[PDB]
């Protein structure tokens, strides 16, 4: 039986949150401190188990630490959707403006 | 003229066609008819000017009919060789076109529109590999009506959020 | 030393290195020592399709097609790491480069198969025990084979699995389930697998070159319709490094 | 056979309204508003930054009267079928069988 | 069928050209 | 409607301290920016990263902020990431890059208080259009 | 051109016209049903 | 019924072509003088 | 005489039934390739990569196209300009999927057509006419020039020259429209003016010469038998049409000289047609239609649309969905 | 920058998001500029390599200059409307911009095409003037009425 | 392909029916007295 994958997906907490394991990463831009570097961080070492593993990332200073805890509530994870994080799309998923 | 590409598909309309054909083929006949008979003037006067050379009075042709026969004769295979012919014919094709193109509009009166052909629509639905400039365009169509439809008709309080409105990759 | 100007238009561009017929040496695996795979290159020669037979009981052979998307077709630019195990086997895990060809190549009477040649995560390991890469030493493993289309792809009549319209907009009063296979859109990701034999050793310089085999479906159409079974034959290259 | 009338909420439980086809429009997007004409939900074609999808929504239709009456769909797949043939106002079952009908609109004789 | 249509008309209107062409009626001068 | 005193001001800090702009202010706000930015800044949008645009909800979650007079000056200084953590003079128009970016060799104090101003106004008259693109036209 | 000689006119009287056509719609009325079948 | 859909335009094709013939022959028939 | 004089004299003898000349000895070759070639194609020809990103457009009538969507289609925008003969491809299979046909059509239809002017020309002399007829051919033939060739050139690629076909015309007409706002463009003004007038002055010039036929023939026969091809005396009563005419308007609007008058007939519609050519090669390097978007502004700076912003919601639906798998990066840049 | 692989980015076609081959091999941009891999300038060369454009050096050593040269042209790209607002014909009023490359093509092109045609009216006008019928066809002297008919 | 099945005897008898109109009047005309 015939399901589209990515809205499926908008009925979880994807659809909600920023889903750490799967959300193109312009959506970091709409919280303070995310975005670019934390953002690439998150990316690069995802897929996460739970969202407070992100606090696990090597190399993390006490700053990020602390604007990554302020941010987990923003947060969630969900199982990695193919769809959505094949073809580089998590860096770039064809909008702009 | 916009609206119309948009959501009657005007350019698909074969009444339309008539119109662009009687349109473009006077357009051509003007052009043609006017050189043809620049191009085989007698030598009437002694100027190189050679407009002087023409009385409104004057009984004869002021050019050949028999050479402007023949060069076109040569050039494209058939010519006219009937003056009177040529004349009414001059009438008949853009007065013909602009007769048809009404009749086509007389129908988007009612949305009685030449939009799609079914044929192509079935095997395009069922086949997502099938593309051709006939849905090609149809993709445009969409594109100019969910575009351009909640500024152009107010009246009607279109509000299409962002995530409905159709686009393709990136623009 | 060729430059851009020399190969430019030449065709060269879509060849893998090649080395010397004098390269049958061995190259030394130092246990102790990490090692990278600087370049990977993989050159296919030959794109066989799998024909479908009508019995379902008949010996289904590959059979030889026509390349029409030109010289476009090889991975290059690949490294990656090159993991010296317990056993004294040697694994190579494909860490990125130019990875991927879209390629559509012709059967006879005219079908067209698109497939997304790749070794996309490549994880191949050679035999137990190799003090060195001879010869002798071949790679077999498996890669990924995403979609051929991503998520963002729109078909003809607009319809997409991350855009586009969920219907067939044009048939309005149309009943959904017969087109229901055209219009939910499906992103395939399945196992390809390949091997590397080992041609030709520059044991001096560390560069290998040999043949491959690799084995994968190809494009599904977003969900449209059934994936053909395709073997790629080629040329490979490859630079081995101390990392 | 009239289905019966469908009426749509949202997980908060309002109601929601399909906004309908006007004649010009050849196709027409799926979009619900509120009774003020506030949008609430719609059937979004870029996925990526959907904020009114029907999962995102909770959108359920319930119907009344007709051969659907009193029954509900949660589904978003069923709801947003149902949302599809409401923006041509109410909804009826068809036989497309008997005539190889092929879901395209045609005139009546006061058309022709 | 379509395609046989499309085709046997275009292939009409050439032959017309043909006759149209070399076997008009000829012009001529009184 | 008219451009009024109130439209024309704008917060000057993060502190709750306001200015109001004059209307030449306002009009060399505009020429200035069209002169140095608009060339990818055109309707408050941002044609070489769109992802970041000159909203000023957006402004306001930068960091440091960026939606007061003082914050917009500084990043015409001495420009930064979203997040504050690069400094990106190197490859984005500012005083301290002028070498590099000559049209910003004869910008003035002034001037950027101008253009800052500007970023700051044009949303409250065109809502939505700004850092909007094409969907907004 | 000289005129070709051999050229002849061509008739059909009336009663050859309706016994013509009884023939092809006696014929069409008789085939009719075997092409639908 | 299912019946074969060349029918048509076969049976409309075997009346029109001769008909029209024999149409054309006589028609030139009256015409000619005398 | 020798061999190549006998050649040279029956290649431009005037009493060939159509004039070959040395012009036509390009032509006739190259338009039959033109020809035979676009025939085969649009009737067989299996579906072409147009736009370079492996999705192939159907063009042919076997391939599931009527005479209305069908077309011979534009070559793959991987080849951008470069020459893509048939030896250039390794098999005819690929030649096909790539867009070959297109490239050897247009090209041979150039030449063959140049050279059908130059022709126009070459039996202008033979004759001892005048020799501007081909330059009034000259603003149809700069048309197909625009669309077929200099377009290409300026956007870099045949991709986007026009399609050989009815609804790829129209393909072609939207997505022009959505780039350069061609509407909006005086010399695309110009040329409709080109040829709405060249229509008006079509029928004007046959309803007046017709309205003026001198009586030579009774009620039951055509009029058209009152002329006999050759006669030296005019057809119609020019002094009666300028009567009338000039009564229609008033006196001095209308021309009373024959030469006057059929040179406007053919300056009008030429003029016009050359500006609609140069719209199109000129846009073709993307100087555009005017752009009044957002150019009507109230006191406090709200937009106040006028109808070019209309055009402007109209052109952006074109754009954004035209070769909706095509971009990658936010800007259309050719 | 973000951390994307540009050498393994699948785009939506199956085609490079940001490279892939020329029909001759060599490692090219990818999307429609495709067409304009023939491209060759001062910015973009240190990239390229003898297989085109190289991925280790797009990786490791892309200048700040380069960067800039690549933003300053790419949004001075030669588009425009006829009263100068630079950019695609659907942007908003904002930027004065024409290109010169435009204004010199499109000036060119224009006079080179009429200069074809005062060449066409010349060249025609000069047969006929020498050969003696530029002023018109001599009524007793018609030639046409000395050839055999076409048939 | 779905086409319409009277497209085929529509497209015969619009071109075959004025035709023979045509080929019917000037045959008769050629065959009046010179
Ligand atoms: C029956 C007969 C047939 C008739 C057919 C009609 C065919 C011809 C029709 C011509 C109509 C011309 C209308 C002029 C409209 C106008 O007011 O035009 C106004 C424009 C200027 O427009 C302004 O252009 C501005 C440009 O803005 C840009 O620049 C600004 C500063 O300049 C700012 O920086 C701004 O931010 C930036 O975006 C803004 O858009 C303004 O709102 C806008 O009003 O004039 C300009 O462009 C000047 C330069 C272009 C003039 C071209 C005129 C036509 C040329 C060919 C004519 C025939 C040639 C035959 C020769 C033989
Ligand atoms: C209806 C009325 C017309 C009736 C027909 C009459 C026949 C001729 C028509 C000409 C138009 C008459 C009014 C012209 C006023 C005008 O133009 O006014 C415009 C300018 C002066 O106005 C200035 O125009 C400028 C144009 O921008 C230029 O300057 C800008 C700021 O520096 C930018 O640098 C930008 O990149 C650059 O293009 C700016 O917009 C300024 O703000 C503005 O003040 O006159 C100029 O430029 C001088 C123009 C010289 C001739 C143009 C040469 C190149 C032509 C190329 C032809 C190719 C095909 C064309 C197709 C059509
Ligand atoms: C090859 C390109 C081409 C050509 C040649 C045509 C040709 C035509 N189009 Mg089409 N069109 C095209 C492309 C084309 N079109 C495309 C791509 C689209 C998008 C779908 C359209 C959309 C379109 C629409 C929406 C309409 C047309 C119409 C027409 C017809 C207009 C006839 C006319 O002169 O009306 C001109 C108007 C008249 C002749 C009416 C009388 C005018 C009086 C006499 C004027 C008197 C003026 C007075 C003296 C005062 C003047 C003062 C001055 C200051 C103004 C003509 C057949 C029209 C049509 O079909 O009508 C039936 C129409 O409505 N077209
Ligand atoms: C009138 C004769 C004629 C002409 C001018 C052309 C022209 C062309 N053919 Mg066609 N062709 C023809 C007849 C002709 N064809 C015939 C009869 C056939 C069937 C056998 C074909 C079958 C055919 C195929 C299958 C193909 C072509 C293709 C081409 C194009 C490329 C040709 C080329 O590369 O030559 C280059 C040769 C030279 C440059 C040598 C000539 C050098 C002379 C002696 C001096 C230089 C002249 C100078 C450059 C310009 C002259 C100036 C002038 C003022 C005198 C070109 C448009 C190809 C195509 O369309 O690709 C897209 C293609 O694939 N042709
Ligand atoms: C090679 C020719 C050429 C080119 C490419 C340019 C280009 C430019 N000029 Mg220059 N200029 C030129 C010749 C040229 N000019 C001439 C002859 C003069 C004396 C009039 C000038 C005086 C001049 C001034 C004072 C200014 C410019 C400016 C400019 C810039 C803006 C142009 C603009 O907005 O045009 C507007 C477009 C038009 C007016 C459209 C013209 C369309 C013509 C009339 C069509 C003609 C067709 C054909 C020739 C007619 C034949 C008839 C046919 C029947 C045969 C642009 C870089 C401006 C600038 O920015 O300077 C810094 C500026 O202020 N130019
Ligand atoms: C001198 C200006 C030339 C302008 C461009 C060319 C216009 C004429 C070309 C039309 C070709 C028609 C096909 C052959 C038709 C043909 O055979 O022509 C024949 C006609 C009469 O020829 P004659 O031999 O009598 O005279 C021409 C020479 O032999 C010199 O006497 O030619 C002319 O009238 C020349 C007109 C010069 C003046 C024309 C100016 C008109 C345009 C003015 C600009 C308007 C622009 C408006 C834009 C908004
Ligand atoms: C080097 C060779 C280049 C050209 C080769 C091909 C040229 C073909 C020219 C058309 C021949 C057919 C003429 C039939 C009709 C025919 O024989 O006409 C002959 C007729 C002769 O006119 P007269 O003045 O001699 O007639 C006087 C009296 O008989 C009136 O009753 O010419 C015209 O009426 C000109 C206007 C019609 C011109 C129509 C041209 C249409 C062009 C083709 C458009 C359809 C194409 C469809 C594509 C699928
Ligand atoms: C590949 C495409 C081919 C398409 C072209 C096909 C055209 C074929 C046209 C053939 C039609 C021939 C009609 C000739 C009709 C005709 O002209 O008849 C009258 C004709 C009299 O000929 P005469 O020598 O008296 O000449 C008088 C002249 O005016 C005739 O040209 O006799 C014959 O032709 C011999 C065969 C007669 C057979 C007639 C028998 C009819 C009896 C009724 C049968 C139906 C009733 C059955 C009841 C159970
Ligand atoms: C003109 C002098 C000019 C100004 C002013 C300006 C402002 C500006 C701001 C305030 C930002 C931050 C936006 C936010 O936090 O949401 C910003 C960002 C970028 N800009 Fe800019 N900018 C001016 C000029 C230019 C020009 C000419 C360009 C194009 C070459 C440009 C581009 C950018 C880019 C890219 C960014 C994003 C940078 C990042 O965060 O990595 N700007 N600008
Ligand atoms: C006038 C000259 C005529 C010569 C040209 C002949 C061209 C050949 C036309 C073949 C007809 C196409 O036949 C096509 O075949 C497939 C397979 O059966 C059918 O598929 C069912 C199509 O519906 C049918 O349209
Ligand atoms: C789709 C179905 C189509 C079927 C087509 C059938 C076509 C049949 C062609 C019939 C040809 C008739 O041929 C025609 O014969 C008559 C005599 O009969 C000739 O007429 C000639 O002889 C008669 C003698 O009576 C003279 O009066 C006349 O002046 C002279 O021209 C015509 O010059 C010729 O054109
Ligand atoms: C006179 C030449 C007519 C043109 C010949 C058509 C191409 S040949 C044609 O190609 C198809 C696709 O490869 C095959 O399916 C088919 O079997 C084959 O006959
Ligand atoms: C998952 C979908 C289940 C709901 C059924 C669709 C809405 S209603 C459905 O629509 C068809 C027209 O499309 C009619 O032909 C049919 O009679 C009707 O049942
Ligand atoms: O190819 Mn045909 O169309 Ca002239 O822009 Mn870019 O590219 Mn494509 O997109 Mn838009
Ligand atoms: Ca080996
Ligand atoms: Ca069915
Ligand atoms: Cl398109
Ligand atoms: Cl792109
Ligand atoms: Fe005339």
């Amino acid at each position: 039986e015939l399901v589209n994958v990515v809205d499926e997906k908008l009925g979880t907490a994807y659809g909600e949150k920023i889903d750490l394991n799967n959300t193109n990463i312009a959506a970091f831009i709409q919280y303070r401190g995310l975005y670019p570097t934390l953002a690439k961080l998150i990316v690069k070492n995802a897929p996460y188990e739970s969202v407070e593993d992100v606090l696990n990332i090597p190399g993390l200073t006490e700053r990020q630490k602390q604007i990554l805890r302020e941010n987990l509530e923003h947060f969630t994870v969900t199982e990695v959707e193919t769809a959505l994080v094949e073809g580089g799309d998590r860096y770039n998923n064809g909008l702009y403006k | 003229l916009l609206f119309f590409q948009g959501f009657h598909n005007w350019t698909l309309n074969p009444f339309h066609m008539m119109g662009v054909a009687g349109v473009l083929g006077g357009a051509l006949l003007c052009a043609i008819h006017g050189a043809t008979v620049e191009n085989t003037l007698f030598q009437d006067g002694e100027g190189a000017s050679t407009f002087r050379a023409f009385n409104p009075t004057q009984a004869e042709e002021t050019y050949s009919m028999v050479t402007a026969n023949r060069f076109w004769s040569q050039i494209f295979g058939i010519a006219f060789s009937n003056k009177r012919w040529l004349h009414f014919f001059m009438l008949f094709v853009p007065v013909t076109g602009l007769w048809m193109s009404a009749i086509g509009v007389v129908g988007l009166a009612l949305n009685l529109r030449s939009y799609d052909f079914i044929s192509q629509e079935i095997r395009a639905a069922e086949d997502p590999e099938f593309e051709t400039f006939y849905t090609k365009n149809l993709l445009l169509n969409e594109g100019i009506r969910a575009w351009m439809a909640p500024q152009d008709q107010p009246h009607e309080n279109f509000v299409f959020p962002e995530e409905v409105l159709p686009r393709g990759n990136a623009l | 030393t060729l430059t851009y100007d020399d190969i430019v238009g030449t065709g060269l561009a879509n060849k893998c290195p090649t080395l010397d017929d004098t390269a049958r040496g061995a190259y030394p695996i130092d246990s102790s020592q990490t090692y990278r795979i600087a370049r990977l290159c993989l050159q296919p020669t030959t794109f066989l399709v799998k024909e479908e037979p009508k019995n379902k009981r008949q010996e289904a052979e590959f059979v030889p097609t026509k390349l029409v998307t030109r010289e476009t077709t090889s991975l290059d630019q690949i490294q990656g790491e090159l993991k010296v195990n317990s056993d004294g086997s040697l694994t190579f895990v494909e860490e990125d480069g130019i990875d991927f060809q879209p390629v559509t190549v012709q059967m006879a009477g005219g079908e067209r198969i698109p497939l997304l040649f790749t070794v996309k995560n490549l994880v191949a390991s050679t035999q137990p025990n190799v003090t060195s890469i001879t010869t002798s030493t071949d790679f077999k493993g498996e890669f990924n084979v995403p979609s051929y289309r991503t998520a963002n792809f729109l078909d003809p009549k607009g319809r997409g699995l991350a855009s586009g319209y969920d219907s067939a907009i044009a048939l309005p009063q149309a009943k959904e389930e017969e087109l229901a296979r055209a219009n939910v859109k499906r992103f395939s990701l399945t196992k390809g697998q390949i091997s590397l034999n080992v041609a030709k050793v520059d044991g001096r310089t560390g560069e290998i070159a040999g043949t491959f085999e690799s084995e994968q479906l190809s494009d599904d159409d977003m969900g449209a319709h059934e994936p053909h079974e395709v073997k790629i034959q080629g040329v490979f290259y490859a630079s081995i490094e101390p990392a | 056979a009239w289905k019966g009338h469908a009426v749509f909420r949202n997980k908060e439980g309002e109601e929601l309204f399909v906004r309908r086809m006007p004649a010009f429009f050849e196709s027409f997007p799926v979009i619900l508003t509120d009774k003020n004409g506030v949008v609430k939900a719609d059937i979004p074609f870029r996925r990526a930054e959907s904020k009114y999808s029907f999962e995102q929504q909770g959108v359920t239709v319930s119907f009344y009267g007709g051969e659907l009456n009193g029954q509900t769909f949660t589904d978003p797949p069923t709801v947003k079928s149902y949302a599809r043939k409401a923006i041509f106002g109410e909804i009826f079952e068809f036989d497309t069988e008997t005539l190889n009908s092929d879901g395209i609109f045609r005139t009546s004789p006061r058309g022709w | 069928m379509e395609t046989i249509t499309y085709v046997f008309i275009f292939a009409c209107i050439i032959a017309l050209f043909f006759f149209a062409i070399f076997f008009r009626e000829p012009p001529r001068i009184t | 409607a008219e451009l009024t005193p109130e439209v024309l001001t704008v917060p000057l800090n993060s502190e709750g301290k306001t200015i109001t702009l004059t209307e030449k202010q306002y009009l060399e706000g505009k020429r200035l920016f069209q002169y140095a930015c608009a060339s990818c800044h055109v309707g408050g949008i941002t044609k070489t990263n769109p992802s970041l645009d000159l909203r000023t909800e957006t402004l306001a979650l930068a960091t440091p902020p960026r939606d007061n007079i003082e914050g917009l000056v500084d990043y015409m200084k001495n420009p930064t990431t979203y997040d504050g953590e690069q400094e990106i003079a190197e490859v984005h128009p500012s005083l301290r890059s002028a070498d590099i970016f000559p049209k910003m060799r004869n910008l003035t104090e002034k001037d950027l208080v101008a253009i800052a101003g500007h970023i700051l106004v044009e949303p409250k008259i065109l809502g939505d259009k700004w850092g909007g693109g094409k969907v907004y036209y | 051109m000289e005129p070709n000689p051999n050229r002849q006119p061509v008739e059909l009287n009336r009663t050859s016209l309706y016994l013509g056509l009884l023939l092809i719609l006696v014929l069409a009325l008789l085939f009719s049903s075997y092409f639908f079948n | 019924m299912e019946v074969n859909q060349l029918g048509l335009i076969a049976t409309a094709l075997f009346v029109l072509v001769p008909s029209v013939f024999l149409i054309i022959l006589y028609v030139q028939t009256e015409s000619q003088q005398k | 005489a020798n061999l190549w004089e006998r050649f040279c004299n029956w290649v431009t003898s005037t009493d060939n039934r159509l004039y070959v000349g040395w012009f036509g000895v390009i032509m006739i070759p190259t338009l039959l390739a033109a020809t035979i070639c676009f025939v085969i194609a649009f009737i067989a020809a299996p579906p072409v990569d147009i736009d370079g990103i492996r999705e192939p457009v159907s063009g042919s009538l076997l391939y599931g196209n009527n005479i209305i969507t069908g077309a011979v289609v534009p070559s793959s925008n991987a080849i951008g300009l470069h020459f893509y003969p048939i030896w250039e491809a390794a098999s005819l299979d690929e030649w096909l999927y790539n867009g070959g046909p297109y490239q050897l059509i247009i090209f041979h239809f150039l030449l063959g057509a140049s050279c059908y002017m130059g022709r126009q020309w070459e039996l202008s002399y033979r004759l001892g006419m005048r020799p501007w007829i081909c330059v009034a051919y000259s603003a149809p033939l700069a048309s197909a020039f625009a669309v077929f060739l200099i377009y290409p050139i300026g956007q870099g690629s045949f991709s986007d020259g026009m399609p050989l076909g009815i609804s790829g015309t129209f393909n072609f007409m939207i997505v022009f429209q959505a780039e350069h706002n061609i509407l909006m463009h005086p010399f695309h003004q110009l040329g409709v003016a080109g040829v709405f007038g060249g229509a008006l002055f079509c029928a004007m010039h046959g309803s007046l010469v017709t309205s003026s036929l001198i009586r030579e023939t009774t009620e039951t026969e055509s009029a058209n038998y009152g002329y006999k091809f050759g006669q030296e005396e005019e057809t119609y009563n020019i002094v009666a049409a300028h009567g009338y005419f000039g009564r229609l308007i008033f006196q001095y609007a209308s021309f009373n000289n024959s030469r006057s008058l059929h040179f406007f007939l053919a300056a009008w519609p030429v003029v016009g047609v050359w500006f609609a050519a140069l719209g199109i090669s000129t846009m073709a390097f993307n100087l555009n239609g005017f752009n009044f978007n957002h150019s009507v502004i109230d006191a406090k700076g709200n937009v106040i649309n006028t109808w070019a912003d209309i055009i402007n919601r109209a052109n952006l639906g074109m754009e954004v969905m035209h070769e909706r798998n095509a971009h990658n990066f936010p800007l259309d840049l050719a | 920058k973000l951390g994307a692989n540009v050498g393994s980015a699948q785009g939506p076609t199956g085609l490079g998001k940001y490279l892939m081959r020329s029909p001759t091999g060599e490692i090219i941009f990818g999307g429609e500029t495709m067409r304009f891999w023939d491209f060759r300038g001062p910015w973009l060369e240190p990239l390229r390599g003898p297989n085109g454009l190289d991925l280790n050096k797009i990786k490791n050593d892309i200048q700040p200059w380069q960067e800039r040269r690549a933003a300053e042209y790419m949004t001075h790209a030669p588009l425009g409307s006829l009263n100068s607002v630079g950019g695609v014909a659907t942007e908003i009023n904002s930027v004065n911009f024409v290109s010169p490359r435009s204004w010199l093509a499109t000036s060119h092109f224009v006079l080179a095409f009429f200069f074809l045609v005062g060449h066409l009216w010349h060249a025609g006008r000069a047969r006929a003037a020498a050969a003696g019928f530029e002023k018109g066809i001599d009524r007793e002297s018609e030639p046409v009425l000395s050839m055999p008919s076409l048939d």
